[PDB]
């Protein structure tokens, strides 16, 4: 209740919260706190959509490209309504999987000579077809 | 003279889309006096094609009969009987095959166990096991692969399903594959593919290698830059 | 630019700065907002475009807004709407606030696991 969520990334599992604590009583001596929580996977591979990819042992977390806003907002100017660009900075790699997303693959299946490629489910359960 | 009747399998339905019935007959001395036919409960005739195999070393002959039936015929549970007639048999042999009812659907679970640590020290071979448990009914199809290349039907073995003593109604089976010690030490990948009706997409796969699954050490590197950037 | 630290110690007022730079031609329109309602024009002063010494053909301008110290310490939000012909959508917006500024504390936490391969 006393914390405000800024970003809730799922691919990098990054979550940032900010909070002001009323330390002492002088209004000019209150500290501003920034919390970062990162969960890293140790079993996932380089490309989450290809099981043959090698393992990944290097993780990079840029905070300038995480707390960024990229959706035009509406602004009232007393004579019209316009769309405004939040940031000008606006291929990112997905470290972990997303529950709200489904991951599938193509695999050759041989039986009596004939080969039937069928869609698989890399994720354990995720969504249903 | 014994007759073996094999009901259609789920894999044959999925990958061929044509239900077939087979009642293999062995221990036959003469192939010119054999006849394989299928009759329905009401007596309607079913077209059956009879094939004659080669000569077995034990002075026996086998006849193979493949016939096309509708998926409904089998799935409806309609009881079918294969008719075999021979001059040496005073009475024709009858076999009863049907699919039981009152069976629910349970999603199976798949796990791979890496080769034992004290097996690699002998530097002879490695064994990988694919354990699938918690499913009903008891028809499964497990196929092994190596980095997208289907493996030969001879390098791996599979066992018939058996009941689970703990929870009745859920079964299990496993597939064992052997590999060269140097091949596994190189770092090649292997996959376990299982086909069953209970799965949402009806096929699942899992992947193991040397680096994943009971490893020796964990090497991680982390970089956190731009920690004082603009957030707003 | 957030207000200076040495200004808020007087308990009198604050000063927020909206800076627009490197644009051609020399035409710019800046307006301040709070909670979606336009502010009174006097609360702010906007200057005329001026040349940039280090880059020919480019200009810059400024805007200054004055607010109370207690209002800034409470945690209100402000907005600078800037319009120029060369923008992709002709209108841009930024927002400043006390909480989302320079933090004294960086409580970083990292959790390692070999089974959490997915995040909701
Ligand atoms: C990670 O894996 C995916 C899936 O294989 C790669 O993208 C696929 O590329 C093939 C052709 O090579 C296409 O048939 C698929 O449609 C692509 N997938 C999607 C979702 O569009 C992707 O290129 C791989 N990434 C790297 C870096 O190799």
């Amino acid at each position: 209740d006393e914390r405000i969520v800024l970003v809730d990334n799922k691919c990098k599992c990054a979550r940032i919260t900010s909070r002001i604590i009323r330390s002492s009583e002088d209004p000019n001596e209150d500290i501003v706190e920034r919390n970062i929580r990162i969960i890293v996977p140790l079993n996932n591979r380089e490309n989450i959509s290809d099981p043959t990819s090698p393992l990944r042992t290097r993780f990079v977390y840029h905070l300038s490209d995480l707390c960024k806003k990229c959706d035009p907002t509406e602004v009232e100017l007393d004579n019209q309504i316009v769309t405004a660009t939040q940031s000008n900075i606006c291929t990112e790699t997905c470290y972990t999987y997303d529950r709200n997303k489904c991951y599938t693959a193509v695999v050759p299946l041989v039986y009596g000579g004939e080969t039937k490629m069928v869609e698989t489910a890399l994720t354990p359960d995720a969504c249903y077809p | 003279i014994r007759v073996f009747a094999i009901p259609p399998s789920f894999a044959s339905i999925f990958l061929t889309k044509s239900t077939k019935l087979t009642c293999l007959v062995t221990d036959l001395t003469t192939y010119d006096s054999v006849t394989i036919s299928w009759t329905r409960q009401n007596g309607e005739a079913v077209k059956t094609h009879t094939n004659i195999s080669e000569s077995h070393p034990n002075a026996t002959f086998s006849a193979v009969g493949e016939a096309s039936i509708c998926e409904d015929d089998w799935n409806s549970g309609e009881r079918f009987t294969c008719t075999v007639t021979h001059t040496d048999l005073p009475s024709p042999l009858k076999q009863t095959i049907s699919r039981p009812k009152g069976v629910a659907l349970h999603r199976p679970d798949v796990y791979l166990l890496p080769p034992a640590r004290e097996q690699l020290n002998l530097r002879e071979s490695a064994t990988i096991t694919c354990l699938v448990t918690g499913f009903s009914p008891a028809d499964v199809f497990v196929q092994w692969m190596q980095r997208g290349q289907p493996l030969s039907p001879e390098k791996y073995v599979t066992s018939a399903p058996m009941p689970e003593p703990q929870a009745p109604g859920r079964y299990f089976a496993h597939s064992i594959l052997t590999v060269s010690e140097e091949e596994w030490n190189t770092g090649e990948t292997y996959t376990c593919v299982v086909a069953h009706e209970a799965l949402p997409n009806r096929v699942t796969e899992r992947t193991v290698d040397k680096s994943t699954g009971k490893p020796t050490l964990y090497n991680v590197s982390l970089v956190m830059s731009d920690t004082a950037g603009t957030c707003y």
